[PDB]
RNA sequence: UUUCACUCAUUUCGUUAAAUGUUAA
RNA sequence: AAGGUUCCUAAACAACAUUACUUGGAUUAGGGUGAAUCGAUCCUAAAUUACAGAUGGAAAUCCUUAAGAAAAGGAUUGAAAGGGAAUAAGAUUAAUAGUUCUUAAUCAAGAGAAUGGUAACAUAUCAUGAACUUUAAAAUGGAGUGUGAAAAUCUACGGAAGAGUUCUCUUUUCUUCUUAACAAAAGUAAAUUCCACUGAAAUGAAUCAAUCAGAGAAGUGGAAUUUAUUGGCUUUGUAAGAAAUUCAAUGAAUUGUGGUAUUUUUGCAGUCUUCAUAAAAAUUAAAGGGAAUCUUUUGCUCGUACUAAUAACCGCAACAGGUCUCCAAGAAGCAAAAUCUUUAGUUAAAUAGAAUAACGCAGGUAAGGGAAGUCGGCAACAUAGCUCUGUAAGUUAGCAAGAAAGAGUAGCUCUGGUGAUUAUCGAAUCAGAACUUUAAAGGUUAGGGGAAUCCGACUGUUUAAUAAAAACAUAGCAUUCUGAUAAAUCUAAAAGGUUCAUUACAGAAUGUGAUUUCUGCCCAGUGCUCUG
RNA sequence: GAUUCACGCAGUGUUAACGUGCAAAUUACUUGUCAUAUUUGAGUAUAGGGGCGAAAGACUCAUCGAACUAUCUAGUAGCUGG
């Protein structure tokens, strides 16, 4: 069993501090720093994790496609697509209503 | 370093005027063509000789070749 | 003799308030134009826990009604109020649970609560879980109402001081026995430091003036006028009574 | 498993007998779970005091700090909608 | 345990040398300087103090420009 | 430390080059009585408080 | 001689000092 | 953190390290610390400090966005453990190395008005998107259970190379058989959430546990995300040319495939718990809206040596005291326990030799008796693991309880039970039977038991350095005042300050001390109060 | 805010060692305890008739029934020594 060292000067095991302890060759173990688990996008209404959008740190977003980051469609990487259905019906059934209620009831 | 993946790849890599080094592997069965370019280290394992020597006259009289065999250069 | 712990604490090193995961301040949304002569509906977006108080906070979000964009607001949850719900403030708002009136378009007997004692002052009274205010009478000839405070007693107020209709969530908090002094002292993680209370009598001379000698006693009545000055005032102060009552 | 410490047997035998008895009431209607006045389902369960999630059915509700509506709370309901239907009609 | 033992944790600096006497007087939680007064833009003086007035004021160090003029 | 503050550095590296003795020249100077330096410390017999 | 009525110093507050008051419409 | 040259080398030993020293953390003299990617620098947290204002005889105090012709909106500082653009492998020095060298990358700042899918959603930049507004990320407790994956250990098959044992055997025992950042996409997983078809009752589906369903289950076919970089594992480029193990005198050889085993790490999934709900900003992306019409250059400042402790730190010292962390093998066992060993480190860490007196300090044993010693079973002895049977009074009905008490346990040779795939493969676990012996937990580790009385209800805290308790706390009970311009209360004062981001289920001030039971009579005196 | 063992911690007993000590409070065995009223690092806040205290007049740099430091100060002594 092969023991190793923390390569950089931080000494405690913090969130950032994470480590990972990969195999080299002639048997030798070295030390990687590994990321932090990060959240998805949520929907703004039901607060539920989108589809389609990867879980990476936020400037990571910089780095991906442009198409990568969102969903093809009105309000996409906002809102769930059940976020956006009751969305066009309560717009349309709304202003159905107000047809019939005033302008001539 | 990236892999090429067919010869259609590197017949075209190679006439353009981006190449840098080229470095030839032989190994106990395929041959490597590490064609060094200007960002990436672009490489072609082929398994047959007379594919490998047909890619030796493609490659221009101005760029540098190096062969690499069972002991380093 | 010592300072008294009373009188270190009105200095405010270590009895400072523990707000740092605390929401906001729970208030009505500022008195307007569209909340004296018309009415803004609001969007009960999520019900919340403010560390440090009883009752639940809702976070509702109302459209400027002058500029484009929102105005978001933190109101203290009526029992009832539920996500997704729409309350409507304003002068002409109806009588239903969770929306907001002027103290004086309440009929009588109707309950209310996050009274405001002054107008535009943002909710003052009956805001702790489970507390209400009960209307009582109206008087149109100086626009001033009578409201029962929770503890009994009876205030008047200008008729357009505003109020949320209905009863404040978290009632019942102080009905289940705490049963272990872990308990107790998890439940000041968002208030002062005084749980722990050390008798005066198990103190020293010089720290109380119940500080006593060979045996655990005060010595002198525990009951003393108002005019006392900090340091000696300990115990029961202008009490007309004691003992049990039957 | 218990003839007569139901929920309380957790506490063992240190905090009273009448303190354990008064306890049980409370503790049993705070885990419990209640039909949700929206979708009729026994899918609410309590988040913290006095706020209740309906799981299956996405709402969450203002309460009372151990059962979803109070007595003090649901005769008020009732008082307020008497008073609303009054003012109304002359 | 007030003796020998408790002494093993002292390891956290209280003063730091001071920009305006160069001793080590910064306390470092107050923001001044116990001996020479920093931010006050007086220096730190005290007739109780009459040896402490004695090791720096004027005449104790190099009076670069003032041994002129005087001279002159 | 270390970690150091540039100027604090050069504060350190200041006592290490006081740290040094007469050289020989300077002890045969007719009428000279300096031969030890006597601002002389030593890291484990004096702290220098800084 | 307290007893009142107003505000004008004064007290206590609120906001982005964001429709207060009177007519008209 | 602290120390500050203690690091390395050479010369040299007067002093110092309770003998000595050729040794040294000691003397003398040189040498040594290399960053676009690690940190500080950047952001804000508890908190802190300025101009103007307010206060004060004064020094100075207050205020931190409220008072201001100040700052689209609120100033300064505050973290080498919180957030954060981007670097890895091999080699190299007497000493520096994610910093140098080789090779291979990454990031920032630049310079040169679209399709497809029913849908979930998908397309090496693609495929325009201003003001303004919103949403999300950074960014959020703990417990316990199940499980994916990697590494380590163990083990199965197949070999290659070297070493050990070998008069007694051993197809034997041992060592090596490796691979980075960043990217690719042959093959292929687990879990969760959604989409389409259809509509469940004779109710089904599913977990270790649960849990779910006509605001729609199971079935079939799909989409998405997570799984220590691209996309989790194998594989691939890197990349065998490196490195490891051998052989020869620079040059040659090999570098398969598995596991229904254990531990650690890392995620995931739901469950439980709270009168506790478990940070913010810098910074980034997307949406709503419709204003307008591959190559190359640069990447600045500062820290970087060494100890990090039975000798580099704090205790006067090379002081048995104290001081925050990371990596972590075999045996054995329930066990990160005691005990022994491997890799690594060291054999010196305030001097030895001889003799083997008394009195000592530390560890022991003992005939017969068995607390008769003593203030007192102080001290020591004694019980001790696991399995089975059995277990009282009392009780807040939860416990007492490992009550008390009794039996078994070793070695060797066997037998049966508990699964997976269609006979083979694997898991340590349980039970049983003969035979033998020195009759078996006890090398180490490892509860003495019972009957009562007093106090405190309990878990907890306490006189650092003679008192750890019956003392304090505690939940429970109770009393008092207060409508917030208040109550308590800090300040010399103050558009001053604390509880108070508060509002009677609250704030402030006290006595008693769980539960059960009960709190008797007295208002004359002293307090306090009154609507007199 | 169940019973225990372990890494650690404390300090019940021996009223053992030591007591011009390893040490101006330590050592050995024994005992208690060993995660939610827990343990702990750094930052930050509270200052002398003040603070802080689950309360011992405890703690506030080996200093506490009023810290340390300098000045008034060569304080005063019907008392003691020369």
């Amino acid at each position: 069993a092969v023991r190793v060292t923390y390569v950089r000067k931080h000494s405690y095991n913090t969130k950032s501090n994470g480590i990972r302890i990969v195999k080299t060759a002639g048997g030798n173990m070295t030390v990687q720093h590994r990321q932090k688990i990060s959240n998805g996008v949520r929907c703004g209404d039901c607060g539920c994790v989108l589809a389609g959008i990867r879980h990476i740190r936020p400037h990571q977003y910089g780095w991906l496609g442009k198409s990568k980051r969102t969903v093809t469609r009105a309000y996409g990487g906002v809102k769930c697509h059940k976020c956006v259905q009751k969305k066009i019906l309560r717009a349309f059934l709304i202003n159905e209503h107000n047809l019939i209620k005033l302008a001539a009831a | 370093p990236k892999q090429v993946q067919e010869f259609k790849q590197i017949l075209k890599l190679l006439k353009s005027g981006s190449i840098r080094a080229v470095r030839v592997k032989t190994n106990g069965e395929n041959t490597k063509f590490k064609v060094r370019c200007a960002k990436y280290l672009y490489t072609y394992i082929c398994a047959d000789k007379a594919k490998a020597e047909e890619l030796k006259k493609a490659i221009p009289k101005d760029i540098h070749v190096v062969e690499i065999a069972k002991k380093a250069p | 003799g010592r300072r008294t712990l009373s009188q270190r604490k009105g200095r405010g090193s270590i009895f400072k308030s523990r707000s740092h995961h605390k929401l906001g301040v729970a208030q009505h949304r500022a008195i307007d134009f569209f909340e004296r002569h018309s009415t803004v509906r609001g969007l009960v977006k999520s019900i919340e826990h403010d560390p440090g108080r009883g009752a639940p906070l809702a976070r509702v979000v109302f459209r400027n009604p002058r500029q484009y964009g929102l105005d978001k607001e933190l109101f203290i949850c009526a029992e009832g109020l539920y996500s997704g719900q729409y309350i409507y403030c304003g002068s002409k708002a109806s009588l239903h649970i969770g929306n907001v009136l002027p103290i004086g378009q309440c009929p009588e007997g109707t309950v209310v609560c996050n009274v405001e004692s002054k107008p535009g002052d943002r909710g003052i009274i009956a805001r702790a879980s489970g507390n209400y205010a009960t209307v009582i009478s109206h008087n149109a000839d100086n626009e001033t109402t009578r409201i029962r405070l929770p503890s009994g007693a009876k205030k008047t107020l200008k008729s357009n001081c505003r109020a949320m209709v209905g009863i404040i969530a978290g009632g019942g908090r102080t009905e289940k026995p705490i049963l272990k002094a872990g308990v107790a002292y998890r439940m000041y993680k968002a208030k002062r430091t005084t749980w722990p209370r050390v008798r005066g009598v198990a103190m020293n001379p010089v720290d109380h003036p119940h500080g006593g000698g060979n045996h655990q006693h005060v010595g002198h009545p525990t009951t003393l006028k108002r005019s006392s000055p900090p340091g000696q005032k300990a115990g029961k102060v202008a009490a007309r009574r004691t003992g049990l009552i039957r | 498993r218990t003839k007569k410490v139901g929920i309380v047997g957790k506490y063992g035998t240190r905090y009273g007998a009448s303190l354990r008895k008064v306890i049980k009431k409370i503790e049993i209607a705070q885990h419990s779970k209640y039909v949700c006045p929206f979708c009729c389902k026994e899918a609410v369960r309590r988040t913290a005091c006095g706020i209740w999630e309906c799981k299956g059915c996405k709402k969450q509700i203002a309460g009372g700090a151990y059962t979803l509506s109070t007595i003090s709370g649901a005769t008020v309901r009732s008082t307020v909608r008497r008073l609303r239907d009054a003012k109304n009609s002359q | 345990t007030k003796g020998t033992s408790c002494r093993g944790t002292r390891h956290n600096k209280t003063h730091i040398l001071c920009k305006r006497c160069g001793k080590r007087s910064w306390h470092l939680q107050k923001q001044r300087c116990a001996s020479c007064g920093y931010p006050d833009a007086k220096m730190r003086q005290y007739a109780w103090g009459y040896k402490a007035l004695r090791r720096r004021t004027q005449g104790t160090g190099r009076m670069r420009h003032l041994k002129i003029a005087l001279k002159r | 430390t270390g970690h150091k503050g540039f100027s604090y550095k050069l504060k350190l590296g200041k006592k290490i080059h006081q740290n040094r003795g007469v050289p020989q020249w300077f002890r045969m100077k007719t009428g000279n009585t300096i031969n030890y330096n006597f601002k002389r410390r030593h890291w484990n017999r004096r702290k220098m408080g800084m």
